[PDB]
RNA sequence: CCAUGAUAAGGAUUAUAAAUUGAAAGUGUUAAUAUCAUAAUCAAAAUUUAUUAUUUAUAUUAAAUAUGUAUGUGUAGAUAAAAUAAGAA
């Protein structure tokens, strides 16, 4: 149950039909469906000629900020000069701590997991315990 | 960023173990359904599969005949209208009192799978070679129908004087 | 022909009783029709059923008739019998057409679906690139080419 | 001519390199403790041996596990004693090589404990494998069937002197050439274990009435214990080298040589699949699959549905007729006879969901109906161990109790009809097409089958007996034999349930004919009262209830008294004969599937017996 | 007037291949071009499948211009001539007019005072007629002349 | 001659649209030839019937006349 | 190339093979190694940039 | 095929073929004839027996 | 990445290794013996660029289209083997191979 | 009565 | 835009071409007689002269087996974007749909 | 948190005829009881929650970024819908 403000103010209303492609809040669940021919297409710009967008970029004149946007795509600058990035997820923030080469070019909330497989067993209750054991996530 | 061969937590993750059954919710079995057809029960598999019969077919089977009957083949003609003689006798009118039967009604709760299962199950056992309905056989007397090849018109060097 | 999906065989009873929608459609009787003349048979069945199913949905629209109520039952008894006899009567029909169907194709050397047997040639049954590695009814495997049936030169 | 090709692959005097056991890198992992399969169990999750080796290994001698197992030839396209039945029918067989292949997979992926199959003898196959693997401690299973215990004895025999065989010649050879093993022998196969009843088994009383009485003072070890010795295999280290690789797992090549192959049902000897395959009518919408967590599965499953009420009727302290057509009852025999499902985990499962639902008062009733079904099972095992050899003997075991039994008789076309169901009696019929097309059919199903072919035709039991053996995937020799002879009148022992004839079985269980209909569907017009006489029905009621006899419906085996002056031979209709449907079933021509199968369809036969046509 | 299918089936129950019912997109529906709108195979609607082709109006878009190509594909199988450029001058008569522009105008006329009631933007102009002024340096005459019928001439179909 | 008025569409080989100019040819006859009236009218050639297809909603599951699944 | 158009355009070349260590009985990747310290260019940006 | 002794009662009792009067002196004779050759039957099949109804009863009860 | 670096590497060289042929032997025009009929163009007009581009099923409809000879015989008439089907290797000669590829490779169901 | 047949 | 433009060939303009350059190299006329006036393939669109361009497809087959993409995301319309959706139809007034602007 | 009222879903007997097969008995937001209350989208986001028709094997990723998963005899239990331009007695 996720839980947040706007969790009582608005309703689910069960699963209702939604527009194509037109659901209020996007979760971008498959972000990082891997998919290595369609590794230049998914999940980000269509055009090999476009410019990165304007979130990799500082405009004004900035005193910090905690965490860069998701959308900024990582380039080289990012590995070499060993700064700190960090990326607002889930629960807190990602770190990249582990800076590789191979993730040159790609968006980073591609390279970041938006559903983590892991499961915290201590903020589960007993009745959600034995849920998730019926389910099959937790032993 | 070579790649450490000890990961922590990412094994420990309880792997899902693979799937049991099948079909609705996962727990289909795989027992031979009622879509099984005999294919040993007459030249046609019982319950046949839904064949759609197209004009280039058509067209194809006009040339197939046109060639066979300008080579002066007849076996397939010959064996294709005794098996239609075979096959195509008039249906005996049922005695009174003859109704293929019916699956009991109940209001409070219908069970449609087994209401379908039923008729499935029934029209798979009444397969044509036990339709006593139909005549068949060496015994019975067709007199509509050329009885021997010899007869046919395509022997009529035969029929003379 | 062109449709290889292995295919999902409804009963008779549910095939007749569908009206002049697709058992009864005049442009698939007419194709049996033009089929059974290209052999040279007669369409004994294909008319026999024709004529009794133009009366059919000519008074498919009006009420039954009003009856007194027969004490012995042979009314009832003789309706039920007439209904039984027709529907005897486009079973033998519709046995007819996937007899004639099935061997028309063994003649013009026509793949069919899945799961289906000709007589010539293919008594097993044919199944070919289906969606299962196995026959799904003898649970053997087969070869990635489907099958070769008929011989190569035409 | 594929066991001489395996004998010449394997049991050659030195094994070749594509067939090797590779060497361990560890010294100390050179030795493993081995744990060999029997055809007894295929499970994991309670089987003693496999507990035993792990605790063995835990505590001392070769960390590593491996397991073995062997699939024999000899039984499953070899004739029988009479009547040349398959000792596994191809439905049997693939039933048995699908639970190997799920064992496999299970002991392979989630406990990574090899297990390396062997096609051959058992007795020449396992020693070696011991010997080359160098096995510290083999254990297994106690088997004591026919058959079976003399291939058990030789096992242990020659692995206490590190015995081997060679090839075809089997010349046995010393433990000095090469290309302190000890055997432990484990009983599991009963509920209960031995020395745990409160009679010994020598001393016991004939008869189940008995043996239920004291399986309620009987106790019954908790499987905890023996679930945690087979969990620590998983922090026990095991040989790696050994374990699937990611492509034999997909299929994509064939397994090694010294991994081993589990066996085709076409190389096994059947030959010609589409005589023995049936296409008739299935009615039953329940099947069994495969697997030890299946059967958990499945059991789980139907205590939740709540087929309790198979076992006895709500508020019914009596017990009341089965219902064959309903899909309430437990089909876990299967599971049960191929040692899937473990007796004691049955039992467990049962007494804990009694345990949770005991606010109802009759869940006490249908757990001890249970119970007493499963204390009946170890009974006949009981008395299976007791008869040994004798039992299978002509007349039964006890034939001092047979004096009223006529002298057997043999006839072809007669036991080939009752195979073949083309009896004149409706639950006769629904019974043996159940029995055939489905894995089993119900025990009111088995006595009348049983009982019309020795008692009510007069064949000999051993016919049906062994027929029961080739169609019965829940086959158990004991149990079958037992119940065969006891519904023959050849074990006549009081205080028991009586042997009751089959026109009083099918008016009792079936009644209104539901089972008969289902299974029967062109029976379905008969009105009830004809429903299992349909042979006593004037020409005008054949007629407006659309079964003619012979045509549509067989006659009965047994004609009423002079029906042979007032038959004709239009309308006795003989189905085996000369030029018959049952002689072109096959593509060879050699009839089909019933008497002397195995015979005329066999291509490996390693007995002769006598074939002859007609 | 055509037989063929414009309109996409709607999306409802799995459609099972049998009589009077077929998969939706059986390779036969709107030619073998439904193999970029299958999705073979059972599909998990949690985290499997692409939307597009389940929106129905997208799919609707797409064999309205899998059906478009074919009708231009078609027109450009019948437009077997081709369009050359004449200075206004050595045209016919019947071209020496003021052609309004397509679809700005009634549908002309080929000259009514003639009893011709063709249409002038359908009329097509054969070469040999024209053979002169479109290859006035030609010099001999490449294509030969076309052989004109005689209707007053006694043949066999005038009953000789 | 026939003039096809409200919804167009390519092909109209169906049985409610052949219904729909038989009546309009029993009208046209009809118009033409008084007489002609009597025998159209007793067949019914000039009867119109005022069946047509339930209309469009949304709450039905296809939109016409099935409606949701419930629990 | 992406496979929509032409798969048959791909070559070993493209593949660099000195980035990640390759299974010798499965010809599987079993490791990438880092490609960050050894990794020398002389145009982090186009020579057009200057600064 | 099987015969049956017509002196001594065999373990396996089967049931003659029923005679029935080929011809009928009044309406309700031919009534009941009917009736007995299932004439007047529901061609319903059964496939759930009154034993379920009794044992409801019997543990309402 | 390393999921990436195998899955680039096995689409590679699923791209270049040699797959089987992608025509049904069983319809209208690829019926013919091997020694008669379109074979005979194709062994003798365009074998050599079918092993260039590895009997793959767009590149050899795509030089079936340029080659003419045939016209719309290849769309109206020829039939293909599937999607899943067509990409096989050179010899499989059973069915179930397509099951057979790796799961752990991301290349989206190019072996 | 849509079809009745003489034999 | 697609459908791509294949590169050009020299003597693919007619068969009189073709079979003069690429079949047996003795053909005595080089092409078909060409009229001294421009002639204009695609005669309703009017294309950039000295441009290499393709005309629209007479054949079936090159129709589906071009580069041709398939519709994904949401239709955009130049100037229907301003009304949100077939549905929500945004009037600003409202104003007859027959209505006319002299 | 609580801080009065108000619209929904739910077909069983008034029928052919110049005619419609959706109900009033109540569904989160709305008008009197108070007594720490800053919980509100303007993008790129976090399934554990009863109330939801998905495309099945010739051709498959181009424009706002848009689904990598589950091939397994049309296959247990349980359950959903329709007698209105359609064809059912
Ligand atoms: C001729 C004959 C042969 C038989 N052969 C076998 C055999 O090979 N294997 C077998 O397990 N049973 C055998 N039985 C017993 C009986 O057929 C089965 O117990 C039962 O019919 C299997 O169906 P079920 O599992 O649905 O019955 P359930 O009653 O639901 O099963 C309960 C379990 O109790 C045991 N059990 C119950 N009744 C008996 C019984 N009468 N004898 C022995 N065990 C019993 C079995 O393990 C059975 O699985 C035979 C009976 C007869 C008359």
């Amino acid at each position: 149950i996720a839980k947040s403000a706007f969790g009582f103010y608005l309703a689910r209303r069960g699963q209702r039909k939604y527009p194509f492609l037109r659901r209020p809040h996007i979760k971008n669940t498959h972000s990082m469906n891997p998919s290595a021919p369609y590794f230049w297409s998914f999940m980000t710009a269509k055009s090999q000629m476009a410019f990165l967008p304007e979130e990799n970029y500082i405009t004004g004149d900035w005193t910090g900020k905690f965490f860069v946007s998701k959308r900024q795509v990582y380039t080289l600058q990012h590995a070499t000069s060993g700064a700190k990035v960090r990326v607002k997820s889930f629960p807190s923030i990602f770190e990249f701590n582990s800076p590789s080469r191979w993730n040159i070019g790609k968006e980073m909330n591609t390279l970041t997991k938006p559903r983590m497989d892991l499961i915290d067993e201590q903020m589960l209750t007993k009745k959600q315990r034995l849920d998730y054991v019926r389910a099959g996530l937790l032993p | 960023t070579a790649t450490p061969e000890r990961f922590s937590v990412l094994g420990t993750t309880h792997p899902k173990p693979k799937r049991t059954g099948f079909g609705r919710n996962n727990k289909m079995r795989s027992k031979p359904s009622d879509n099984v057809a005999w294919y040993d029960k007459g030249p046609v598999e019982w319950l046949p599969r839904p064949v759609r019969l197209t004009y280039d077919h058509l067209d194809q089977l006009q040339q197939w005949t046109m060639r066979a009957t300008l080579d002066g083949r007849t076996e397939e003609f010959n064996r294709i209208r005794d098996l239609h003689r075979e096959w195509s006798q008039h249906p005996l009118m049922p005695v009174l009192g003859d109704v293929e039967p019916k699956f009991p009604l109940n209001l409070f709760k219908q069970n449609h799978r087994a209401k379908k299962r039923f008729l499935v199950r029934w029209h798979k056992a009444n397969t044509p070679a036990n339709w006593l309905w139909m005549p068949r056989g060496p015994t019975v007397v067709t007199p509509l129908h050329r009885t021997n090849p010899t007869q046919y018109p395509e022997n009529w060097k035969q029929m003379v004087q | 022909n062109t449709f290889l999906t292995s295919s999902v065989a409804t009963p008779p009873i549910s095939v007749i009783r569908t009206g002049p929608k697709w058992w009864a459609h005049p442009e698939r009787m007419v194709r049996q029709k033009l089929m059974y003349f290209t052999l040279g048979v007669d369409q004994l069945p294909l008319r026999r059923t024709a004529v009794i199913q133009r009366d059919l949905q000519r008074f498919h629209m009006c009420k039954p008739p009003p009856r007194v109520g027969d004490s012995t039952g042979y009314k009832r008894s003789r309706a039920a019998q007439l209904n039984t006899w027709y529907r005897r009567i486009q079973y033998q029909e519709y046995h007819m057409q996937h007899l004639f169907t099935r061997h028309v194709w063994g003649l013009l050397r026509v793949y069919p679906g899945n799961t289906t047997k000709i007589q010539g040639k293919a008594d097993d049954g044919y199944v070919g690139y289906d969606s299962v590695p196995f026959h799904r009814y003898n649970r053997a495997p087969l070869p990635f080419p489907a099958r070769e049936l008929y011989e190569r030169r035409k | 001519n594929y066991l001489s090709e395996q004998d010449a692959l394997y049991l050659s005097p030195t094994t070749p390199e594509e067939a090797r056991v590779p060497s361990a890198l560890c010294p100390q992992l050179s030795a493993c403790v081995m744990v060999v399969f029997a055809a007894n169990d295929m499970r994991v999750h309670d089987n003693y041996a496999l507990a035993l080796a792990a605790t063995r290994a835990e505590a001392a001698g070769g960390l590593p596990v491996i397991a073995v197992t062997v699939v024999d030839y000899r039984m499953f396209a070899q004739p029988s004693a009479v009547g040349g039945f398959f000792r596994q029918s191809p439905m049997r067989a693939r039933f048995f090589l699908e639970t190997l292949a799920a064992l496999r997979y299970k002991l392979e992926r989630e406990l990574r404990i090899p297990l390396l199959v062997r096609c051959g003898r058992p007795e020449d196959h396992i020693p070696r494998l011991v010997v080359e693997c160098g096995a510290i401690d083999v254990f297994l299973t106690t088997q004591y069937a026919p058959h079976e215990k003399e291939v058990h004895n030789d096992i242990v025999e020659a692995i206490n002197q590190r015995r081997w065989v060679s090839r075809d010649p089997t010349a046995g050879y010393k433990a000095i050439e090469h290309d302190a093993p000890v055997a432990h022998s484990v009983w599991q196969t009963t509920l209960v274990h031995i020395d745990d009843l409160p009679v010994p088994v020598a001393s016991m009383v004939e008869g189940e009435r008995w043996y239920h009485d004291d399986v309620t003072t009987a106790n019954i070890r908790p499987t905890a214990a023996f679930d945690r010795c087979i969990n620590r295999l998983s922090d026990l280290p095991a040989r790696g080298d050994l374990l699937p690789t990611t492509g034999e797992l997909s299929g994509l090549e064939p397994p090694p040589l010294y991994r081993g192959r589990a066996p085709t049902l076409v190389e096994l000897g059947y030959g010609s699949p589409e005589a023995f395959i049936e296409e008739e009518v299935i009615a039953t919408q329940s099947s069994h699959p495969p697997g030890e967590d299946a059967a958990i599965e499945r059991v789980l499953d139907w205590l939740m549905d709540g087929g309790m009420t198979s076992m006895l009727r709500y508020g019914r302290d009596r017990r009341t007729n089965t219902k064959m057509y309903s899909q309430r009852l437990s089909r876990l025999s299967p599971y049960l006879s191929c040692g899937a499902l473990s007796p004691r985990r049955f039992y467990e499962e049962l007494r804990r969901f009694t345990s949770e639902h005991l606010r109802d008062n009759f869940v006490q009733q249908q757990y001890r109906e249970a119970l007493l079904r499963l204390s009946r099972r170890d009974y006949w095992h009981w008395m299976g161990l007791r008869y040994g050899p004798l039992l299978f003997y002509e007349y039964g075991p006890r034939p001092e109790h047979t004096d009223d039994i006529a002298d057997w008789r043999h006839d072809p076309k007669i036991v080939q009809k009752w195979c073949a169901g083309l009896t004149g009696i409706p639950f006769a019929d629904a019974a043996m097409r159940e029995l055939t097309l489905t894995g089993f059919v119900a025990d009111e199903g088995r006595q009348g089958l049983i009982w019309l072919l020795s008692r009510g035709y007069g064949q000999d039991w051993r016919l049906g007996a062994e027929w029961l053996e080739r169609c019965s995937i829940d086959y158990d020799p004991f149990v079958c034999y037992g119940n065969c002879a006891y519904y023959s009148e050849l074990v006549r022992d009081d205080f028991g349930e009586t042997v009751r004839n089959i026109h009083w079985l099918a008016h009792h269980h079936d009644q209104t004919g539901i089972y008969v209909k289902k299974w029967l569907p062109q029976l379905s017009k008969i009105p009830p009262v004809y429903i299992h006489r349909p042979h006593v029905l004037t020409e005008r009621m054949q007629a407006m209830h659309g079964v003619q006899l012979g045509k549509n419906y067989p006659y009965p085996l047994k004609l009423w008294d002079g029906a042979q002056y007032t038959l004709s031979s239009e309308h006795l209709t003989t189905y085996f004969s000369e030029g018959s449907q049952w002689h072109r079933k096959a593509k060879n021509g050699a009839g089909g599937s019933g008497y002397a199968e195995a015979l005329r369809h066999g291509t490996v036969i390693l007995e002769p017996h006598q074939l002859q046509s007609s | 007037v055509s037989t063929g299918e414009f309109d996409h089936p709607p999306f409802q129950f799995r459609q099972r291949h049998t009589f009077n019912t077929t998969p939706l997109h059986d390779a036969n529906r709107f030619g073998g071009r439904t193999a970029y709108l299958r999705e073979i195979g059972p599909v998990n609607i949690k985290k499997q499948g692409r939307r597009f082709k389940k929106d129905p109006r997208t799919v609707q878009f797409n064999v309205d211009v899998w059906c478009a190509q074919q009708t231009l594909r078609k027109r450009w199988k019948q437009r077997d001539w081709e369009v050359i450029e004449i200075p206004f001058r050595l045209v016919p008569r019947e071209q020496q007019r003021v052609i309004p522009e397509l679809y700005t105008d009634i549908p002309q006329m080929t000259d009514p005072a003639r009893n011709d009631f063709s249409n002038i933007r359908n009329k097509v102009y054969d070469r040999e007629e024209l053979q002169g002024v479109l290859f006035p340096a030609a010099g001999a005459m490449l294509y030969p002349p076309l052989q004109r019928v005689d209707k007053q001439a006694m043949t066999l179909d005038k009953y000789l | 001659h026939i003039v096809s008025e409200g919804h167009a569409m390519p092909s109209i080989a169906n049985e409610i649209a052949a219904f729909a100019l038989r009546m309009a040819v029993a009208n046209a006859l009809v118009k033409l030839i008084p007489l002609t009236r009597i025998p159209l009218k007793k067949s019914g050639l000039l009867s119109v019937d005022r069946r047509r297809e339930r209309g469009q909603f949304p709450g039905y599951l296809d939109g016409k006349k099935v409606k949701r699944r419930f629990a | 190339n992406r496979p929509e158009v032409a798969m048959h355009r791909n070559t070993v070349g493209l593949l660099p093979a000195h980035m990640w260590e390759t299974d010798k009985k499965t010809g599987k990747v079993k490791s990438v190694k880092d490609s960050v310290r050894d990794y020398q260019t002389k145009t982090p940006y186009p020579k057009w940039v200057q600064l | 095929y099987l015969a049956s002794s017509n002196s001594r009662v065999d373990t396996l009792p089967v049931e003659r073929p029923l005679s029935h009067a080929v011809t009928f002196n009044s309406d309700a004779e031919a009534e009941d004839q009917l009736k007995w050759e299932g004439f007047y039957a529901e061609p319903y099949v059964d496939q759930a027996p009154t034993s379920d109804i009794d044992d409801m009863a019997h543990t309402f009860m | 990445h390393r999921a990436l670096a195998d899955s680039l590497r096995a689409y590679v060289e699923f791209s270049t290794s040699k797959r089987v042929e992608p025509w049904d032997a069983r319809f209208k025009p690829f019926d013919r013996i091997e020694k008669d009929g379109v074979y005979v163009l194709m062994r003798y007009m365009m074998e050599e660029k079918l092993q260039l581009c590895n009997y793959h099923h767009r590149p050899v409809k795509r030089l079936f289209c340029n080659i003419g000879l045939m016209g719309p015989q290849i769309t109206t008439k020829a039939r293909w083997k599937p999607y899943r089907f067509a990409t096989n290797p050179a010899g499989t000669s059973k069915a179930e191979r397509m099951y057979q590829r790796d799961k752990t490779v991301y290349t989206h169901g190019h072996n | 009565i849509s079809y009745m047949e003489d034999v | 835009r697609f459908p791509p433009t294949p590169s050009e060939t020299p003597a693919t303009q007619d068969w009189m071409a073709y079979t003069a350059k690429y079949l047996d190299k003795q053909f005595t006329i080089s092409a078909e007689p060409a009229p001294v006036y421009n002639v204009n393939k695609l005669w309703p669109m009017q294309q950039i002269p000295g441009k290499v361009d393709q005309t629209p497809f007479e054949e079936d087959q090159t129709w589906l087996l071009h580069s041709i993409p398939v519709q994904q995301l949401e239709m955009h319309h130049h100037e229907k974007d301003l009304q949100d959706l077939p549905f929500i139809n945004h009037e600003q007034f409202p104003r007859s749909l027959e209505w006319n602007a002299p």
